[PDB]
């Protein structure tokens, strides 16, 4: 009930810090009951991997069981949530992870998230700015989220923030809204506007209400 | 052990671990000790003089210093995972045991190669990334799938073989047999139809579907109550097999 | 040459830490000190090396071993216990000719590569699962004798069709795809064309486009619909003969 509510967190960052494969049922079924929509699943999953962060930093864990980890999480999410691409849509967005990292899971459950409430998606993990920028522009596409690595450590800001400059750099992606998250949208907002986002979403479940700040605007 | 040379205590640590590095009080790589039994690590010289934190990433800067800070002489660390930067940009992973040193408070790194683990990791990482890609094809397929079905003048059901039930279908069908969209969604296929059952029903149209040049089934609509003629085609899904039943007026 | 002065007992523990098993052995060939979730291997120390080891080891310790001599390098040899294989690392100490064996357990190593074999597998099964939406998708126009044709708006390029169209068009299926849309139809043009189609597309009118298809010489009407598709912007034409 509400006592496997409280419990959950604890009880999927043990599963998956443990035999993630093996248990895989038990993540899944832990995951059906409290995470009945992707942002309900963006939530547990961001506080599961503070929790693995915090282990790997102790040495509890290796980055090899983070890794089993992460593909128990993108199996346990596809036997839940696959919502199909709106066809009554509101607007299209296109969802990328930063060049040299590979936030899958995270850039899916954005996907999900902004499918849920109307948006046409579409996913790229790019090699290059110039990849991404030739996506954004077959695809018609004027609204980029960036995906946060959540289990990727501290140098992906750095990263991201060279490639929101790049992006900025470039003239050919005009009138283009940036989101990004992670760490960069965790600063006081005065902040924000300076790195050349559009908005931030400080948690991974709090992309849609950034999305729809940007959208008014 | 009996009594040993400065010489020979070098090369029994440098060949106990797979990789050790001797870093100062001050955080600066004195020596870098290649193991000539293991696999190589290429030229790592150029790390000597360099501080040991040019060398880490930075949550494994954190963790050196977190597991050296407060390292005595007596005993080593825990086994800490640190990742490398190599000179030519490569990246890659040791399981270290920290000493502290007495006589100069130098740290020895003890390492355990973790390269090959990394390149499985590597490998999933990769597999991960195909099937996503690959899940993205299915919604672009999804949506052609729902936009010829919808548009399409030829009327179509799909049912379910393990349940019997209607799982999709167009406008074109619903016209025909009299219901709504929402009606028709999870309604039994046999009882849309007078006289039928669902046992005897979904074996008439599997065994029919599985010949060549069939005639179409006559029907009669349970709603419309309309002549109707049924063609069955069956095929694999996703593991299951669904029956599509085209279905044209009768008169 | 930078290392500081070592203790004695420091420097078995960092052999003992480093390695994944060690023995000292007697230049006799005896167990003299074992140093290592292994099992207690307690039992192993006063014994002769060889009664710890498969024959086909016994051969290659022996062999090895013979010629090592102190501060003349080390040697390395895959041995197994009696069974598991170990890579020793071997010296000659000069003090009293004992053999150190350094043991690195290769077995971990691959334990856990095969977990992580397996997760993969896992995971790719579990995608096979799901893969229905393709397969719905082709069977839904291959059956239906409504005549589409599907073009990227990107390249102009007929992406997909069934026989139906086919027919019309007057070329079998498979000639068709990757086709230049505007060029199946007697003076038209890629750029007019598609904005031909995309304006009709956007009046959801419905009112359809005459053309002549070039192959089979027939007229047709053709009505254009556009959606997006996961990224992919596509042009629906459904076609009907116009004579």
């Amino acid at each position: 009930g509400r006592s496997g509510r409280a419990k959950a967190v604890a009880r999927l960052s043990d599963l998956l810090s443990t035999d993630p494969l093996g248990r895989l049922t038990e993540v899944e079924e832990l995951l059906r009951a409290h995470a009945p929509t992707a942002a309900d699943f963006a939530r547990l999953f961001e506080a599961c991997a503070e929790r693995l962060t915090r282990a790997l930093a102790e040495d509890r864990i290796s980055r090899m069981q983070v890794t089993l980890a992460y593909s128990a999480l993108q199996m346990a999410l596809r036997r839940i949530h696959h919502l199909p691409d709106p066809q009554k849509s509101v607007g299209a967005v296109l969802v990328a992870g930063v060049p040299g990292h590979k936030p899958i899971l995270e850039a899916a459950l954005a996907a999900e998230m902004l499918r849920a409430v109307g948006w046409s998606t579409s996913v790229v993990h790019p090699e290059s700015v110039a990849a991404l920028a030739a996506r954004l522009k077959t695809s018609r596409t004027s609204t980029l989220v960036v995906a946060p690595s959540l289990l990727e450590g501290t140098e992906q800001e750095a990263d991201t923030l060279r490639f929101v400059s790049a992006l900025r750099a470039r003239t050919d992606l005009p009138g283009l809204s940036i989101l990004v998250g992670g760490r960069l949208a965790q600063l006081p907002p005065s902040k924000l506007k300076d790195s050349g986002a559009d908005a931030g979403f400080a948690h991974l479940a709090l992309l849609p209400a950034a999305l729809a700040r940007v959208a008014s605007s | 052990l009996p009594s040993l040379a400065p010489d020979l205590v070098r090369d029994l640590i440098a060949t106990a671990a797979d990789i050790s590095l001797l870093v100062s009080q001050e955080g600066v790589v004195r020596e870098v000790m290649a193991n000539p039994h293991h696999p190589s690590f290429g030229q790592l010289s150029e790390w000597e003089g360099r501080p040991l934190e040019e060398v880490l990433t930075a949550e494994s800067v954190a963790k050196f210093r977190l597991r050296s800070e407060g390292l005595e002489p007596g005993r080593g660390s825990v086994a800490v995972e640190l990742n490398h930067i190599d000179p030519r940009s490569f990246e890659f992973p040791i399981r270290y045991i920290l000493h502290r040193l007495p006589a100069d408070r130098s740290i020895l790194m003890l390492g355990r190669d973790l390269r090959p683990i990394a390149e499985v990791q590597q490998q999933l990482v990769a597999a991960q990334l195909a099937m996503e890609r690959d899940y993205e094809t299915q919604r672009e397929m999804e949506t052609r799938y729902r936009v010829v079905l919808d548009v399409s003048r030829d009327p179509m059901v799909l049912v379910s073989m393990s349940t019997g039930r209607i799982v999709d279908l167009n406008s074109a069908a619903g016209l025909l047999l009299g219901g709504v969209r929402q009606d028709l969604l999870g309604a039994a296929i046999a009882q849309e139809f007078e006289g039928r059952r669902r046992g005897e029903f979904m074996e008439t149209m599997t065994n029919l579907a599985a010949t060549e040049s069939a005639a179409p089934v006559e029907v009669l609509a349970r709603r419309s109550q309309k002549r109707l003629l049924v063609v069955p085609r069956v095929f694999r899904a996703a593991g299951e097999r669904l029956l599509l039943c085209q279905i044209d007026p009768a008169d």
